[PDB]
């Protein structure tokens, strides 16, 4: 996302990003997660169970956000240029 | 074995200074147009930052720094 | 002036490590608060339906000032909770002006006074409610998206530490995690909504959007559909953070976990700003004209909220046996008649909006001093219930179960009519203030057509009142199964008191016994005041009901 | 043994400068800022340092009406 | 400026500080050495040896006497006579009460002399002393409880402490006068074993050697012969 | 006296540091039509090498006449993109 | 119940609050009558003698500004009314800008008025 | 602020005095395990590469740059006695009439003063020189002092340093403003 940014010219948030999440916090949360005593299989859950509520709440909200966004946003055969 | 709290001090505090600073890169690329308005308005931003660091200054939160007389007195008073 | 008391307290608290020090942090944190009433109380002198401050990313309004002062008041109240000590020993031979004023009295007070108790021990509790008191009176004259997003963070964030400051609880860590866990996403659904306003309306300034849902409002290439999709997420988040159900199970579990000092301060403040704030943006997306944007108008969110919160808030509170999760459910149905007047937007509902928002805060904060009062009383009592022994955190909430309250009545009879008076208020029985609340919600809604949910109402009232009689039952239909300590009163047992003069020389020594030990005056006194307010309100009603017949008179006019 | 500010204030300065010297002259440096601006600059206008105009950033349009101007028409060309 | 030795101060012996009361102190610990040699008989040498060395010291350190003794030991004397329930070791115990914010004394005798053991509470930082020094032993029990759980968290002591202001009933305990820095030299000079501090630490091993040399009755006969040929070498002729 | 061997190594990093901004001074002036190089460059500098573009076909070309040559008035260009804005 | 120094230091806290919100509030209650949100017929006549007499002066009406007219317009709808969120921000206005929400014709038009009546009595005597 | 960068810069890089924390993993190894940087070059480039751009930088920043202090502006002022005939003459108490060769010297040595490659290849050597010499005080650090425990260092950044720093944050703007010498930040220079 920050070269995707720094790419379409926002340099400045784009390596605000860089220095603040991949700089700080990623680095708190390695920290904290290289402390804590995590044993792997109890975080495990059954994740097949949720596809189908996958299925539908990626459905419901697709439809719906999508018409929320503006024209510019979504400006992405005569193609315009 | 428990790990060491002042390891989460030390990610916090620059975190958290780490965003002070950057809020202030925009200043010192725009001084000439800031001015003197500009000027009070950063500094009262500075300002507020500092204390909350004499905050950690005074509380020794990132546990830097913190690393004999008798009190028992006896009086003669002689025979009975 | 908060801004400024939050500087010279950190100051402070920031070169002193000592916890001996809080009391009296607490004590200038009410007198920082008094000059703050000082300065809100004299920037009442306008008429204005609002003036944008700051570069218009703030407004002042007089419904702004009057809720900043409420705010500011009924901090101070929760304040003296940490303010004063919990009970004092009191003798009529030292309770005269010349007493009080230029004797003293000398004993052992700690294990008395409990003056190293925990609640007198954190030093940055003071300044963490000034935070979120910041973010309050922030959020209620923010007129930009931006500002409205970094005050809601403001007052969540502070919210979320108080009620992690019991570092050494399980139960208060553990609900400071569902909180800010629950809280954080939250403020998803809030910054989701802010974004796609301004994304579709490309300004962040509540008035431009006012002004372009007011052009859209009249009976072709775009629609201003977002508005109204827009503020439903919007006010999801401001939802979940009111706990009005659907968004309501963090309450509960969150108000018990956490001491009872601290949910006093967690369960009203946050409620007060969230619900002025959405009065105004109801206001201004009014649809005058029917049209099809009144079908998708965002209002119909607190209209089923409200209706589930009445339901659910009633009907799971049959059930609870434990006294702060029965509270937290009565706080749910409370919201669904707060929610009601707010959605139906007519002169007789927001007048009727504004009491029962100013009552309410008012009477649940009753609710909470004498619970944390009877607490602090059964000091002198002992009792061998074998279900008592087995309860957690028995020092951040000493009453845990509705059962630890039977037989109140035989130990302090009117500290219990005053837990009745207030249960009967929230029951909504006249003349109690607590009626002259709801009688206003339902005509406002009878008035304007709201017929169905009304009938809703007064049944689900009825439900609702079933668990507020069975704490009255307990507490007076039984006998209690807490005894005087036998040690306490053992006429071996006495401690001496020495009053002095003002060169410090005996005056006289007094012998004293258990009976002697009492709830401090800054309890008793608020505890008083209030009861009153709500049992006398008939013979008072002039200038309160006045002062919001004026306020939606502004706010409608023109 | 160290001393304490409200009671002795300038015994205090002094233990400060030698005991804890990053801190106190940070204190001190920090103030200087607030002091420079208070004395320097009424100086200066005191000596003639006048502050320079501003640089402009936006075309200089000129006030008042259009001066109706004669030259360089079609004809010309 | 030097006339005192301040207490407590490096003596250049690491870990030995300076004794706030010298010459009592010493006074105490050989008066109470020759009252636990009555346990042991009059012909042991042992006895016999650490008798005459004792007392020898216990002359010349009663040699030296601080100015203004005289005049102190009188009202001191009385100051324990019409106040004796304040410093008795059956009434406040071994330590002169449980307050140890407040000043704290005990009388004590051994061998037909009076002592006063007084404990000092620590001087400690304004800044940093929480309660005036009060011990904190945590929160009172709140909530339902039961009579023996409030009698274990102590309830019964607020019957029996005091406030540390509370002073009418006591009398304050003056301290006796000390040597000077001079006449703790000339006391080093005759007893002739060094500092005078590293004298208080011989002079406390005396004391604890007579309870072993009690116990194990090193004046009894030998206990086990050398059986023959036991320290045998390999000497020629 | 001067261990020369030791500073044998430090004189060879000066050396690389010389023929990076020797070489790299001569490849752009080439590039840039045997001309020195323009560096700080905002919108404006970039529009103006544009328009020299347009009288000259080179970015950095420079011509003094008076009047523009014809067909410069339809030359102007106008930039397509598919995707950002 | 606190130690030792605990109250001296509570004290000089309470005293800097006190000298806080007391200047504050001695500030908002001279800046309500220049808002007219209090009785201020004194400062009406205060007002318009010493803008009449800074126009017929050749002074500019509200002092001279090193800021930018750009800046001196964002310092004004910053300060504009302010005072009226003291209990919850601090604000001061320190620059000499020349927004202030009135009609000044009426100070240019008493310092004609007062020429007028001036030049007269010159012209009698 | 150069002292501070500088030696932020080899706190920074992990260099020795700081480096005591990275130098306890070889005594506490065992008799079971061991590391893992072993046979890789890449964590040595990685090293030596770091601590010669944080020499750049900091002759970027505090040094000219590539900035050589020109004589030729000295030349300028001394001499006086400009000649056509070559002869350049200079008024200085030192001087006399130079012989320079007009048609094999002076015309060869002024274009290649003016050469591309001879004039970046000066503002090359200047910031090599520069950043060299930073490279010695590196060197010259490490073979100067014992190391800084890890808590002594923290204390060094955290209760001196940025105190320091902080300090200054707030000084030097407001010098800046109280001499009018606030730059402009457009394209200039
Ligand atoms: C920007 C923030 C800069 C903060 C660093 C200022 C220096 C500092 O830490 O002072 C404490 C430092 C430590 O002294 P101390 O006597 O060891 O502190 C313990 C005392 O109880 C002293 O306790 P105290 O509360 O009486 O004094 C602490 C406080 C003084 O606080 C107050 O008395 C009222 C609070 C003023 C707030 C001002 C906000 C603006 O000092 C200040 O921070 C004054 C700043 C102006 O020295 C001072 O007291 C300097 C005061 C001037
Ligand atoms: C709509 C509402 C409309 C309301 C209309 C008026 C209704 C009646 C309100 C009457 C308020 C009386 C306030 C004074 C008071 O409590 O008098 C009895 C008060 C305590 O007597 P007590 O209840 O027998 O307690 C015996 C011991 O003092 C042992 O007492 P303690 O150590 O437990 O605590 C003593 C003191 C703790 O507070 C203070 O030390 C007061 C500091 C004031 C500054 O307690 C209070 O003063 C609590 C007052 C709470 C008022 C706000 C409640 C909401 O008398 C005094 O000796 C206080 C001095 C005289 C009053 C000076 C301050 C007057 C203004 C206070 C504003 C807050
Ligand atoms: C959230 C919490 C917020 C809490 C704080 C609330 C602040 C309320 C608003 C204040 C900031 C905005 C105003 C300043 C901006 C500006 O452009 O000033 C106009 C002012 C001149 O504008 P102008 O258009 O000629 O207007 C006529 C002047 O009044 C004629 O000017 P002058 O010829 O009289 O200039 C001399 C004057 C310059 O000062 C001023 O004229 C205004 C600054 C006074 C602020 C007083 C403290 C705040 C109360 O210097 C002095 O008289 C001595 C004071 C110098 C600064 C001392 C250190 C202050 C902080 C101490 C801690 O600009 C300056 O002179 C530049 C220096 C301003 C530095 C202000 C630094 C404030 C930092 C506070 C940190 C906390
Ligand atoms: C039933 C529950 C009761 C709970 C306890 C609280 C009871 C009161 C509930 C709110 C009532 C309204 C209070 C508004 C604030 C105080 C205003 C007031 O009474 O006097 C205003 C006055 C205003 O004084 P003033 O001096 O600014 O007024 C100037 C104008 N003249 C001179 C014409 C009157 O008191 C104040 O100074 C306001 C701040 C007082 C300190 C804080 C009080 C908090 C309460
Ligand atoms: C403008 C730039 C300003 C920069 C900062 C200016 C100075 C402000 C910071 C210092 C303020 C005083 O803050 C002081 O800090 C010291 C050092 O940790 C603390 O020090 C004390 O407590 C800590 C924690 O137990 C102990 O490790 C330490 O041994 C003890 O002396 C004091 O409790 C605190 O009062
Ligand atoms: C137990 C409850 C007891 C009653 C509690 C409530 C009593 C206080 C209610 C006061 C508010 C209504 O009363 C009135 O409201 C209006 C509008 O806000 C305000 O009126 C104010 O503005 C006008 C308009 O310029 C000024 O001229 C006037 O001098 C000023 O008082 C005041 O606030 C108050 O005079
Ligand atoms: C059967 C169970 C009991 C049901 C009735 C309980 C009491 C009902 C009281 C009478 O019923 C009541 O009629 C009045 C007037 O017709 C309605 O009040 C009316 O006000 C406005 C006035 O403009 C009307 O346009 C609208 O139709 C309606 O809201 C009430 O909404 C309704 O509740
Ligand atoms: C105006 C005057 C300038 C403002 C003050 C400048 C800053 C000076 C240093 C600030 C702290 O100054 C001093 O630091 C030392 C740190 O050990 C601390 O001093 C004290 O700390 C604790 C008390 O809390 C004691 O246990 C310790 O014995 C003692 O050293 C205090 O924190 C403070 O008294
Ligand atoms: C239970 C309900 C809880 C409600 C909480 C909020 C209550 C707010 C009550 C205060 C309302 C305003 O109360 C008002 O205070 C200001 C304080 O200067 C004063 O009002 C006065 O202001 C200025 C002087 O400063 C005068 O020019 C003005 O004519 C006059 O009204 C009066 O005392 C009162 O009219
Ligand atoms: C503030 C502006 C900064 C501008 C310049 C920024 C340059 C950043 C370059 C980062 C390159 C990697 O950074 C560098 O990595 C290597 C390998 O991991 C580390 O080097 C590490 O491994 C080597 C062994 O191989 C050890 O001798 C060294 O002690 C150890 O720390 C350096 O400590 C680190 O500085």
């Amino acid at each position: 996302v920050s070269f995707y940014l720094i790419l379409i010219g926002l340099n400045f948030v784009g390596l605000s990003y860089l220095i603040v999440y991949i700089g700080a916090v990623s680095i708190l949360f390695l920290f904290i997660l290289m402390l804590i005593n995590i044993r792997t299989s109890e975080l495990q859950s059954n994740t097949s169970n949720s596809i189908p509520l996958t299925i539908l709440v990626g459905i419901i909200i697709s439809s719906f956000l999508f018409k929320m966004l503006p024209y510019g946003v979504i400006i992405s055969k005569n193609d315009l240029f | 074995s428990p790990f060491n709290i002042s390891f989460f001090i030390y990610g916090l505090v620059f975190l958290l200074l780490d965003l002070e600073i950057l809020l202030l890169y925009p200043f010192a690329v725009s001084e000439y147009v800031n001015s003197a308005y500009g000027l009070a308005a950063a500094l009262i931003f500075i300002g507020i930052i500092t204390i909350g660091f004499v905050y950690e200054l005074g509380h020794d939160a990132l546990k830097v720094h913190s690393r004999l007389k008798s009190s028992v007195v006896i009086s003669y008073l002689g025979n009975i | 002036m908060i801004m400024i008391s939050i500087l010279s307290l950190l100051l402070s608290t920031s070169v002193t490590l000592r916890r001996d020090m809080s009391i009296l942090f607490n004590r200038i944190s009410i007198i920082a608060l008094a000059y703050c009433i000082l300065h809100d109380t004299m920037s009442l002198s306008f008429i204005s339906k609002g003036i944008g401050l700051h570069g218009g990313l703030l407004h002042i309004t007089n419904l702004t000032q009057i809720f900043h002062i409420f705010i500011f008041i009924i901090s101070i109240l929760i304040l003296q909770l940490t303010s004063f000590y919990p009970r004092k020993v009191w003798i009529p031979e030292y309770s005269s002006l010349k007493d009080i004023f230029f004797n003293k009295i000398l004993y052992y007070r700690t294990k008395i006074i409990n003056k190293m108790g925990e609640h007198m021990k954190i030093i940055e509790y003071p300044l963490i409610l000034l935070f979120v008191i910041s973010g309050a009176v922030f959020l209620i004259s923010t007129n930009d998206l931006v500002s409205i997003f970094l005050s809601i963070e403001l007052q969540s964030y502070g919210l979320y530490l108080l009620s992690t400051i019991y570092r050494n609880s399980e139960l208060s860590t553990t609900g400071g995690l569902i909180y800010f866990l629950l809280g954080g996403l939250s403020s998803c659904f809030i910054l989701l909504g802010t974004s796609l306003l301004y994304v579709n309306s490309g300004t962040t300034s509540l008035d431009g959007l006012y002004i372009l849902n007011s052009i859209s409002d009249v009976n072709s290439w775009y629609k201003p559909y977002y508005l109204n999709f827009s503020l439903l997420i919007f006010s999801i988040g401001f939802l979940f953070k009111v706990s009005a159900a659907p968004f309501h199970f963090w309450s509960p579990d969150v108000y018990d976990a956490i001491p009872t000092i601290v949910t006093t301060f967690v369960a009203i403040i946050a409620k007060i700003s969230i619900f002025i704030f959405l009065l105004e943006l109801v206001y201004y997306t009014n649809s005058n004209a029917n049209s099809y944007l009144s079908e998708f108008s965002w209002t119909y969110a607190l209209l089923i909220s409200s209706l589930l919160s009445l339901i659910i808030g009633t009907v799971v509170g049959l059930t609870q046996f434990r006294i702060k999760r029965l509270l937290a459910y009565s706080t749910i149905s409370h919201v669904g008649f707060i929610l009601l007047a707010l959605s139906v937007s007519s002169i007789e509902s927001t007048q009727a909006f504004i009491f029962y928002l100013i009552q309410y805060s008012i009477s649940n904060l009753n609710a909470f001093f004498i619970l944390i009062t009877i607490g602090f009383s059964l000091y002198g009592y002992v009792t061998n219930n074998k279900e008592y022994k087995s309860l957690l955190d028995k020092n951040n909430s000493p009453i845990q179960l509705i059962s630890q309250l039977k037989g109140y009545f035989y130990i302090n009879p009117l500290l219990s009519l005053s837990l009745a008076i207030t249960i009967f208020s929230f029951v909504g029985v006249p003349p109690l203030v607590g009626f002259f609340a709801k009688q206003m919600v339902l005509s406002a809604a009878l008035d304007n057509g709201y017929i169905f949910l009304s009938l809703i109402a007064i049944i689900t009232s009825v439900i609702g009142a079933v668990y507020y009689l069975n704490v009255i039952k307990e507490i007076f239909f039984y006998s209690p199964e807490h005894e005087v300590n036998p040690v306490l009163n053992e006429s071996d047992s006495n401690f001496s008191l020495r009053i002095l003069n003002e060169k410090n020389v005996l005056i006289r020594s007094v012998l004293l016994k258990g009976r002697n030990i009492f709830i401090s005056s800054p309890f008793s006194i608020t505890i008083s005041i209030i009861t009153n307010v709500i049992l006398l309100f008939i013979f008072m009603n002039k200038e309160w009901l006045s002062m919001g017949t004026i306020l939606v008179q502004i706010l409608f006019s023109a | 043994t160290t001393p304490r500010f409200w009671s002795t204030p300038l015994k205090y300065c002094r233990w400060a400068a030698r005991e804890r010297p990053a801190l106190f002259f940070s204190v001190v440096i920090g103030a200087l800022g607030p002091v420079t601006l208070a004395t320097v600059p009424p100086l200066r206008r005191l000596i003639g340092d006048v502050d320079a105009a501003p640089i402009p950033l936006t075309y200089p349009i000129p006030p008042g009406p259009r001066k109706q101007l004669k030259g360089y028409d079609d004809d010309t060309e | 400026k030097g006339k005192f030795l301040v207490p407590g101060a490096p003596t250049g012996l690491t870990g030995l500080g300076t004794h706030p009361s010298p010459r009592s102190a010493l006074l105490y610990l050989y008066h109470s050495t020759l009252e636990k040699l009555k346990q042991i008989p009059e012909h042991s040498v042992y006895r016999q040896s650490v008798e005459a060395v004792t007392r020898h010291r216990l002359a010349l350190v009663e040699s030296v006497v601080p100015e203004g003794y005289d005049a102190w030991v009188e009202r001191a004397k009385k100051l324990l006579e019409e106040h004796a329930d304040q410093f008795d070791p059956t009434k406040v115990g071994p330590e002169g009460g449980e307050e140890v914010q407040g000043a704290r004394a005990v009388k004590v005798e051994r061998d037909g002399r009076v002592f006063v053991v007084s404990r000092l509470p620590k001087e400690e930082d304004e800044r940093v002393l929480e309660w005036d020094g009060e011990v904190d032993e945590g929160p009172e029990l709140e909530g339902s409880r039961t009579l023996e759980e409030k009698i274990e968290g102590g309830l019964e002591k607020i019957f029996t402490r005091r406030d540390v202001k509370d002073t009418v009933g006591r009398v304050e305990w003056e301290p006796e006068p000390q040597l000077t820095a001079e006449q703790v030299a000339e006391l080093e000079n005759k007893i002739g074993a060094g500092l005078i501090e590293e004298v208080i630490q011989v002079a406390e091993g005396e004391l604890k050697l007579v309870d072993t040399m009690v116990k194990a009755r090193v004046w009894e006969p030998l206990e086990e012969q050398p059986r023959p040929g036991q320290w045998e070498y390999f000497e020629r002729k | 006296p001067v261990p020369f061997e030791t500073l044998i190594p430090y004189g060879i990093i000066i050396a690389m540091f010389g023929v990076t901004g020797a070489g790299m001074a001569k490849v752009r002036h080439m590039f840039n039509g045997d001309k020195r190089h323009r560096w700080s460059v905002d919108q404006w500098d970039k529009q103006q090498m544009e328009r020299d573009r347009r009288l000259t076909g080179h970015l950095r070309g420079q011509t003094d006449n008076p009047i523009a040559p014809p067909g410069f008035e339809f030359n102007n260009p106008w930039k397509v993109x598919x995707x950002x804005x | 119940q606190v130690g030792r120094g605990g109250f001296a230091k509570a004290m000089r806290l309470a005293g800097f609050i006190g000298l806080a919100g007391g200047f504050l509030y001695f500030y908002q209650r001279s800046i309500l009558r220049f808002y007219g949100m209090s009785e201020n017929a004194r400062e009406v006549e205060m007002d318009m003698r010493e803008m009449t007499d800074r126009v017929k002066a050749g002074l500019p009406l509200y002092g001279e500004s090193r800021l930018s007219p750009a800046m001196q317009g964002v310092a004004a709808r910053q300060s504009r009314y302010s005072a009226l969120f003291f209990g919850v921000m601090p604000w001061f206005n320190f620059v000499n800008h020349n927004q202030h929400g009135v009609d000044t014709a009426k100070y240019y038009q008493q310092a004609e008025r007062e020429l007028e009546a001036e030049r007269l009595a010159r012209e009698q005597a | 602020v150069f002292i501070i960068f500088f030696i932020g810069s080899v706190a920074e890089t992990n260099r020795a005095p700081f480096d005591l924390a990275e130098a306890e993993s070889e005594l506490v190894s065992g008799f079971m395990t061991e590391h893992a940087a072993v046979i890789f070059v890449f964590f040595f480039l990685a090293e030596y590469g770091s601590i010669v751009l944080m020499c750049i930088l900091t002759s970027i920043l505090f040094l000219g740059g590539y900035l050589l202090i020109s004589l030729l502006d000295i030349i300028y002022n001394n001499l006086l006695s400009w000649i056509v005939i070559g002869k350049y003459i200079i008024f200085i108490f030192p001087f006399w009439g130079p012989v320079f060769i007009d048609l094999g010297l002076y015309e060869i040595i002024s274009y290649l003063y003016n050469a591309p490659t001879v004039e970046g290849s000066f503002y090359g050597l200047s910031l090599g020189v520069k950043t060299s010499i930073l490279i010695f005080v590196f060197i010259w650090t490490r073979a100067s002092f014992p190391r800084i425990r890890f808590d002594q260092l923290m204390s060094f950044c955290w209760t001196v340093l940025l105190p320091i720093l902080f300090a200054l944050i707030v000084l030097v703007p407001c010098i800046l403003y109280s001499f009018n010498i606030f730059p402009v930040n457009i394209s200039l220079l």
